[PDB]
């Protein structure tokens, strides 16, 4: 009941309630997929993302070479992550939820996509049923992110001091969280973290399918996530 | 480094 301060002021945040939807900008007998403009919503995700990372305690306190590299190092966790959790808000095995409404069965992508897209998709289904099995609700979902956010060693930075105390805190949380709520057998923190690693070995995954793409000429010319992606890491 | 984060975070 008691939830964590930290966890309160992350829903506070959280801009969902149908914004998100509405802001996302591409602008509006069946067929191939609109690959340029899955493109830009995508695109326009990322943007999401960065909005709202701006908006969170500690990030917004840091200076801007401190964010820039935090959010160098998570972007694609962060795309991924959004994904998946709106995949287990969706609660159906037979198709994906995308951010603008629109629902994708998994028989089309197997129609549809390459080898690796399919393997990427599929991976990411497995994680979403993880996640469902756990329970897992919005206060575990805007924690994990902040997580993500802040999962950075401290040594790439400037600001150490804040860093820590953000990954300490919001570990704590999340601990905390767990424990009350989800009085069940399984340590609930343990699993979720190991749910983070997975995320990570997805994104990295997705990353590669990305530069497929590009080496092949065939994402739109001014994509925002291959600007991330040329961009040191 | 990152012009685009560099824009996103600074403003859009
Ligand atoms: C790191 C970033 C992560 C962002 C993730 C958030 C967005 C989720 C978007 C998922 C849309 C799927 C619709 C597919 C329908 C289909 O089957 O269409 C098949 C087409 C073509 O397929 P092909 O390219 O194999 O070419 C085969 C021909 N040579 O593919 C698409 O149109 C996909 C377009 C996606 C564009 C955005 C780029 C996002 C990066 C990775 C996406 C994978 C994420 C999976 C989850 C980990």
């Amino acid at each position: 009941p008691n939830v964590p301060e930290l966890i309160l002021q992350l829903l506070q945040l959280e801009p969902d309630e149908d914004q998100v939807r509405a802001r996302i900008l591409g602008s509006l007998p069946d067929q191939p997929a609109a690959f340029g403009l899955l493109c830009r919503m995508a695109d326009q995700t990322f943007i999401s993302i960065v909005d709202w990372a701006r908006r969170c305690m500690v990030f917004k306190e840091l200076e801007v070479a401190d964010q820039m590299t935090l959010l160098q190092n998570c972007w694609s966790e962060l795309l991924v992550f959004d994904h998946i959790y709106r995949q287990v808000q969706h609660g159906k095995e037979g198709s994906i939820l995308l951010v603008t409404g629109q629902e994708v069965e998994l028989t089309t992508v197997a129609t549809q996509a390459g080898s690796l897209l399919h393997s990427l998709v599929l991976r990411a289904q497995e994680l979403v049923l993880q996640l469902l099995a756990l329970q897992l609700d919005r206060q575990e979902f805007v924690c994990l992110k902040f997580i993500i956010l802040f999962s950075l060693d401290l040594k790439f930075l400037n600001n150490h001091i804040l860093v820590k105390d953000a990954q300490e805190k919001a570990n704590a949380a999340l601990l905390d969280y767990t424990l009350c709520h989800y009085p069940h057998s399984g340590d609930k923190f343990q699993q979720l973290l190991l749910c983070l690693v997975e995320v990570r070995a997805l994104s990295m995954q997705a990353k590669e399918y990305l530069y497929h793409k590009h080496l092949g000429n065939e994402m739109p010319r001014n994509n925002l996530l291959i600007e991330m992606l040329q961009a040191k890491q | 480094e990152n012009a685009l984060l560099r824009y996103l975070l600074d403003k859009d």
